[PDB]
RNA sequence: GUCUACGGCCAUACCUAGGCGAAAACACCAGUUCCCGUCCGAUCACUGCAGUUAAGCGUCUGAGGGCCUCGUUAGUACUAUGGUUGGAGACAACAUGGGAAUCCGGGGUGCUGUAGGC
RNA sequence: UGACAUUGUCAGGUGGGGAGUUUGGCUGGGGCGGCACAUCUGUUAAAAGAUAACGCAGGUGUCCUAAGGGGGACUCAUCGAGAAUCUCGAGUAGAAUAAAAGGGUAAAAGUCCCCUUGAUUUUGAUUUUCAGUGUGAAUACAAACCAUGAAAGUGUGGCCUAUCGAUCCUUUGUUCCCUCGAAAUUUGAGGACAGAGGUGCCAGAAAAGUUACCACAGGGAUAACUGGCUUCAGCCAAGACGUUGCAUUCUUCGAUGUCGGCUCUUCCUAUCAUACCGAAUUCGGUAAGCGU
RNA sequence: CGAAACCACAGCCUGGGGAACGGGCCAGGCAAAAUCAGCGGGGAAAGAAGACCCUGUUGAGCUUGACUCUAGUUUGACAUU
RNA sequence: UCUGCCCAGUGCUCGAAUGUCAAAGUGAAGAAAUUCAACCAAGCGCGGGUAAACGGCAAG
RNA sequence: GUAGAGAUUCUGACGUGCAAAUCGAUCUUCAAAUUUGGGUAUAGGGGCGAAAGACUAAUCGAACCAUCUAGUAGCUGGUUCCUGCCGAAGUUUCCCUCAGGAUAGCAGAAACUCAGAUCAGUUUUAUGAGGUAAAGCGAAUGAUUAGAGGUACCUAUUCUCAAACUUUAAAUAUGUAAGACGCCCUUGUCGCUUAAUUGGACGUGGGCCAUCGAAUGAGAGUUUCUAGUGGGCCAUUUUUGGUAAGCAGAACUGGCGAUGCGGGAUGAACCGAACGUGAGGUUAAGGUGCCGGAAUGUACGCUCAUCAGACACCAGAAAAGGUGUUAGUUCGAACUAGCCCUGAAAAUGGAUGGCGCUUAAGCGUACUACCCAUACCUCACCGUCUGGGUUA
RNA sequence: UGAAAGUGAAUGCAGGUGGGAACGCCCUGGCGUGCACCAUCGACCGACCCGGAAGUUUGUCAAUGGAAGGGUUUGAGU
């Protein structure tokens, strides 16, 4: 037999169709470049202003 | 491929709707197939018997199974459901026995099981005998060749008026 | 087989009957933010930015917003895992999920009931409950006398 | 396919960094040099008994080559290369439609 | 409420015939020097208000065509599950569930947002 | 006879006399064919996605400086009406859109006109085939540079779905680049970066036959050979028409001896003869006892 | 006087199912020691890792304008001169 | 007793183009490595012979 | 024609022979290209050949000997103690790949992390998406029967269809959401964005704060290395090629392979049920005349078969009839059903499993009792895993 | 780190953020605190693409040299 999809769904579910782990922070890299640039500057000022307030 | 059966209406196909009130159906009792050669052989048998007994002016015969399904090209067959009408004969009330026997003999030309049913509807129309009488009585039925036109509440008024003068528009 | 991008898309990318012509403009007048849950319904008239036929009818969360398109993240079953698929889909092929809006409306209502319960000093059960079995009730027979029925005899209608 | 002999396109030369007129010609493969390292190694390997020492190709299946445009800047003489799709018959600066 | 500009949904809005429309608005309308464009200022472009509601436009009407909704079709066709069910088979019945479409009949014939004019 | 000629080395040509190797795969056995071996549309396909056959109906190795890009005006195929090709009516696309098919398209995505070269340079991120490798094709952007438009905006080739290529080698472009290691200069060569040249058996050996003289290792994963499964008797009335009945590759290739005749025994009835009946010698029924 | 071949175990039939022709399995018919000479129905009897066919990126013989070479032969050059 | 026809092809064999032609050597350019240019036998190629040569029936 | 040299036939004998080529009869030659002794020469890609690929020490389409050599092996065969614990694959992609490898999956080990989390081959609620069944053809398209009307047509009708026609349109499948990474308010950074602290993204400081926002159930997750596998097969249902096939090809699930047990006489996938060693009880599927454990039970009928019938898969028969018979339907006639018979027909003697069975031990329905699996229940014991104790 | 020539790793408590072992404090939580590990935003080093401030002497006009600074590229880095 050249092709069949008989036992494949069983093999999938034995270890389950597992989901990727959920993370609070996803890469701001791999996003829009203009947004990434400004968010770097916005983040940099935010952490400094938190530090100054502290 | 060309179908063996070519004629599908025999007898007085121009007969009026009021002239032949009785309708008798040869109905398939099984989910099966019918070949075109089978249909024409039964057609010939039905026409030959009916013209011999009551003459060509005593009946209107309509074969309703059309060989449209191709079998794998070599020929054509008619795929039939359960309860689908195969043959229909409309005559007077007197020719009931003749039409029943004619369909009984034509059963032997068809594969599988068929039942002969005397339809309670008036002729080939969809209206039962009682409602056909009463609608014709109050005036919404007008004969038109081999069929009849029925008054419907839709459409304009003047056109329905001058086509149907006896109709009582309440 | 042929394995093109739009193979076997005759009925799914076809525009609806008497729905052909020009795309309505409320599509462009809509705003999408990252985190928005949106449905994908490929509009066949706009060929640019069309996601693959797998994503038609798939719902995901917006992760990126550009001038003319939206980044939608969808979990696609590949063998034995869901893999994160980030399709750049034009806004014509996108619509807001009414389920999310229904959820947000329900959240606003729940907060409202909680505030009124706290103000009144009462406790309000905010969980939805499935349809329970019917309550006991009386059925009146006055002017509704039962009609005894029998199965009808078999007859040949045609 | 007909290609105009001249075109105003971006010139990536540092003296231009802008759109500039370029003369368009067809790239011709240069003459093979006897003194290349591969040629020298091949001659060293082929010298002596042992017959043929390298695969020699016969099953030529392609019928046309990718045409390569040699762009030549009129201003700073900078040369650029663009590859186009395969074409059976190629013209350079032919009659317009 | 009517009219104009810009719209949203995109026929309940479309197509056809007939009857109305007070104000303002709109439209038709006069003209070709200017900007501008044509074989032709007819289209388009520009200047204007001498007339007309004839048309466009709005609206009313036709058991009009279409369209939209409700019921009928009909728990019908079909269908998930079940049987050491029936039948030679084709297929059918039953059990626990889901559940249409055409014909047909009734109703309907645009609603609304912003800025304004009357 | 003679500085000829023979010899030694080299360089051309010849050389099945001799040497070594090769002689694709898929395949209802192989072989011959075809290319299902790289690919697109509609199906097969059972309303997500996925889904097979040497299943099915056609396609691909091109074409285009516009048939690419932008803007503008226009409306199409038709049909009716009528003037010695344009005229006005209707006209939801019934036309066109390079090329197969499917989808999309009406102040356009079609038809004309105008100006152009976004068919550009440089990254990363995504999509599809997918192992989420590569190739191919594609999408959304970012940094420049432009086209076009009054502007919004659109444009990183073709309205969308196909139209193609590694390592090594060779060649081209780029840098006022790196190296040739004792130090230099001039040639020459080698590198980094971006392309092309080609692998259609399309993730890419360089390859003719024959064997009946034949040989190995295997194979019932695979043929022949033996097995199995599979493919006259009524019904009808006008003995016609009809209708209902009585190739595969599972076993065997550490071998099941492979036609016919002779010989010999047995069974079967679908009865040639014999016996006994029924009709009109002929056609029938019982009937395999007996012979052929 | 005295071998050998062969030998999983053995050895009565019919039918069934079964890798689709069982000696064993299931259901039946049945079934009494120990032997002798014959016999060729069966044991898919024995005899050789089929010798036909296919497969293998396993060979060899032979053939040719296959690929790639080579003795030889042929011609040019230098040497001898 | 005859052994026919055919030199197209293939093979063998023997005359002319100068189309080719390696290594040597000759000329030019370069600081040379070398890059160009001309010439060259053999084998070809062209042309004649050949079938009790292969073969065919160019000849039928 | 003898000796001698040969070897035609019987396809005789023999064929574990007297013989690894012989014997008997028959036959060919017999004075020359004759037969033959000894000496001598030719040696393996060689010799020699009145030419058979013949012969060259029983070895010849390349002799024999020894070495390279334990040549190579995607091919066949074998591969040695026990128990305990877990437990596959015949699929994906690429390969001069199709008897083979790599790659992913499946599996085992060893760890780590999280934790009422973080989810589920699940339902509900909410909200999407689709073009199959069905339906339709007087909705376009294609095909197709018939008359009516107005003049090839046109109009209102009519019968019947579609796998690549379709307005419409299921059931089953499928996506997502159902909150603390929450909500409400305040307020900060930016070179992005805006006419604009205008937004957008990320935050600060507060308030709400486990009915914390559906049901139900589970602790959950992630690494590391590696094995075997990469010939599958059957059934349910859907479906393609095919005259059909114990045929070829797929889809979904369940199985067999890898699995015993109860049952279907017998059988890899059928029915029931999945297995530590035992005792008792009770059931499943299936059975209770005898073989055979268990009612020759109960109730109501049907059937007589001159080679009846007897339990799913299953080991096979149809149309049409039959003064067979039992019941029905509609006006004695026709039909209509259930059983029986006919149609029905092979080759060793034999098969509802056998014996037999006829107000059955056959068939249809109904109702009790009974029999029994390794399944269920209680208990004992073994082992494994998990959890809780233990400095006396 | 790059092919090489060569250059060669602290703006900060060797940074922020999210979750987190163990501990402490408070009344089950809350509050601190955060090892290890991941998600993520940066900073630094080398290449790559710009940018050429000094400075060195030799060609000073230059030759050579590479600083600050910018890319949101890359490395089997800190």
């Amino acid at each position: 037999k050249n092709h069949t999809n008989h036992n494949q769904n069983k093999k999938a579910h034995r270890n389950g169709i597992k989901r990727p782990q959920k993370h609070r922070y996803d890469s701001l890299k791999y996003r829009d470049a203009k947004f990434r640039r400004n968010q770097k500057f916005a983040n940099r000022g935010t952490v400094e202003a938190i530090r100054q307030a502290k | 491929p060309d179908s063996k059966i070519r004629i599908f209406d025999l007898g007085r196909k121009r007969a009026g709707v009021d002239e032949f009130p009785l309708c008798i159906h040869l109905v398939s009792n099984e989910y099966e197939q019918i070949t075109s050669e089978a249909l024409e052989a039964a057609r010939i048998c039905a026409n030959k018997y009916l013209v011999k007994i009551g003459g060509k002016d005593s009946f209107h015969l309509r074969v309703r199974a059309h060989p449209f399904h191709v079998v794998r090209p070599n020929g054509l067959v008619a795929r039939v459901n359960i309860g689908q009408i195969l043959m229909s004969v409309r005559t007077k009330d007197s020719s009931r026995a003749t039409a029943i026997e004619a369909l009984r003999r034509c059963q032997y030309k068809f594969p599988g099981q068929q039942r002969i049913i005397v339809s309670k509807k008036w002729g080939f129309s969809q209206y039962a005998r009682d409602e056909y009488i009463e609608k014709r009585s109050r005036g919404e039925i007008i004969p038109d060749g081999c069929y009849a036109k029925f008054l419907n509440k839709r459409g304009s008024l003047q056109e329905k008026l001058d086509l149907f003068p006896e109709a009582s528009f309440n | 087989h042929s394995y093109g991008i739009r193979a076997r898309t005759r009925y799914t990318f076809q525009r609806g009957f008497r729905e052909h012509g020009q795309i309505r403009l409320s599509t462009y007048l809509k705003t999408y933010k990252v985190g928005d849950i949106v449905d994908i319904k490929v509009n066949g008239a706009v060929q640019k930015g069309m996601p693959h036929k797998y994503y038609h009818g798939k719902t995901g969360v917006v992760y990126n917003v550009t001038q003319s398109s939206v980044g939608v993240l969808i979990y696609k079953v590949v063998g034995n895992r869901y893999m994160e698929k980030r399709v750049n889909v034009r806004i014509e092929h996108v619509k807001h999920s009414k389920c999310r809006q229904d959820f947000l409306d329900r959240v606003k209502a729940n907060e409202a009931k909680r505030k009124e319960a706290k103000a009144q000093g009462k406790t309000v059960q905010l969980r939805r409950q499935p349809a329970p079995p019917a309550k006991a009730h009386f059925v009146s027979t006055e002017n509704n006398e039962p009609v005894t029925l029998h199965p009808v005899a078999y007859d040949t209608t045609i | 396919v007909n290609i105009p002999k001249t075109r105003k396109t971006y010139c990536p030369g540092k003296n231009c960094r802008k759109h500039t007129v370029h003369r368009v010609t067809q790239y011709k493969k240069g003459p093979d040099s006897k003194l290349a390292q591969g040629k020298r190694r091949y001659d060293r390997k082929q010298s002596g008994f042992g017959g043929q020492t390298k695969p020699v190709f016969h099953k030529k299946a392609k019928v046309t080559k990718k045409v390569v445009l040699r762009l030549e800047c009129v201003s700073c003489k900078y040369k650029n290369q663009l590859v186009l799709k395969r074409c059976k018959h190629f013209e350079l600066g032919g009659e317009k439609k």
